[PDB]
């Protein structure tokens, strides 16, 4: 049923954002301890960009995975075309609410690099 | 090498369009079909990830500090890190390409337009050379178009 699709998407997103936070925390904890050569700074900024691209990519993938799961239920008439639309709307809401967390942590880290 | 040729065309063109604002009018391989549908998809989805993560992306672009062409080799390292946990999906893929477009826009504003093709050759080279069999198993760009299609 549609709730399990949306619930799955929600878990994926939540975990991907949790994972992004952990990774950026661990990255900061090493940047602070070490004496950063120009090189070691360059590497650290590369790992941060990768972490972000990874999270944004996985969120996106969870969301369009759920779009495929929903679109399939419709061809198995297990959801009427209104229920499909409540789903595609709550997915779109989920996408936005996860994108805002990625942007938040991206910036938080960006300031810890300049100032913190 | 068909898959490389086709992947470069798509990626290369999206990056150029994005940087300039002007859509190509030259003929692709596919008149009506797969490269065209992939470009259409990439415009919809990749324009979306750029709007929705403008903040994250500006942050990254500022710190990677992509002045010139040495710095373009450092995007490769970024791509390789992304994939280094073993996982490959189209979300990761479209997001790299969309970040590539974001940096291509940026290069154009510094009159480094000539670094846009190298950038695109370089995204393509990582993607195809390191995920070739995965892409083929997914039906290539046909699979891309299918995965993101909305109707």
């Amino acid at each position: 049923d549609p709730k399990k699709v949306l619930d799955k998407a929600k878990d994926q997103a939540e975990n991907r954002v949790r994972e992004l936070k952990q990774v950026l925390e661990e990255l900061y904890k090493e940047a602070r301890k070490l004496d950063l050569t120009q090189e070691m700074r360059k590497k650290l900024i590369e790992r941060y960009a990768a972490a972000i691209i990874r999270a944004i990519g996985d969120i996106n993938n969870a969301i369009y995975q759920a779009k495929q799961e929903a679109e399939k239920l419709k061809k198995a008439g297990l959801v009427n075309s209104q229920q499909l639309d409540e789903l595609l709307r709550r997915l779109d809401e989920l996408q936005k609410e996860a994108s805002r967390k990625a942007n938040e942590y991206g910036r938080e880290f960006e300031l810890k690099l300049e100032y913190g | 090498d068909e898959l490389y040729r086709q992947s470069l065309e798509i990626i290369s063109r999206y990056l150029r369009e994005q940087a300039t604002g002007a859509k190509d009018t030259k003929p692709m391989g596919r008149s009506g079909a797969t490269s065209r549908k992939a470009l259409e998809t990439l415009r919809r989805v990749g324009d979306g990830v750029q709007r929705n993560h403008e903040t994250a992306f500006q942050g990254m672009l500022r710190k990677l500090d992509i002045k010139n062409e040495d710095d373009v080799k450092s995007l490769s390292r970024v791509m390789i890190h992304v994939f280094s946990d073993g996982v490959t999906n189209w979300g990761r893929i479209v997001t790299l390409i969309s970040f590539g477009a974001f940096v291509a826009k940026h290069l154009k504003t510094i009159n480094q337009e000539s670094c846009i093709e190298p950038l695109a050759e370089s995204i393509t080279d990582v993607l195809v050379r390191t995920k070739r069999d995965w892409l083929v198993k997914q039906r290539g760009w046909d699979g891309f178009v299918e995965f993101f299609h909305v109707e």
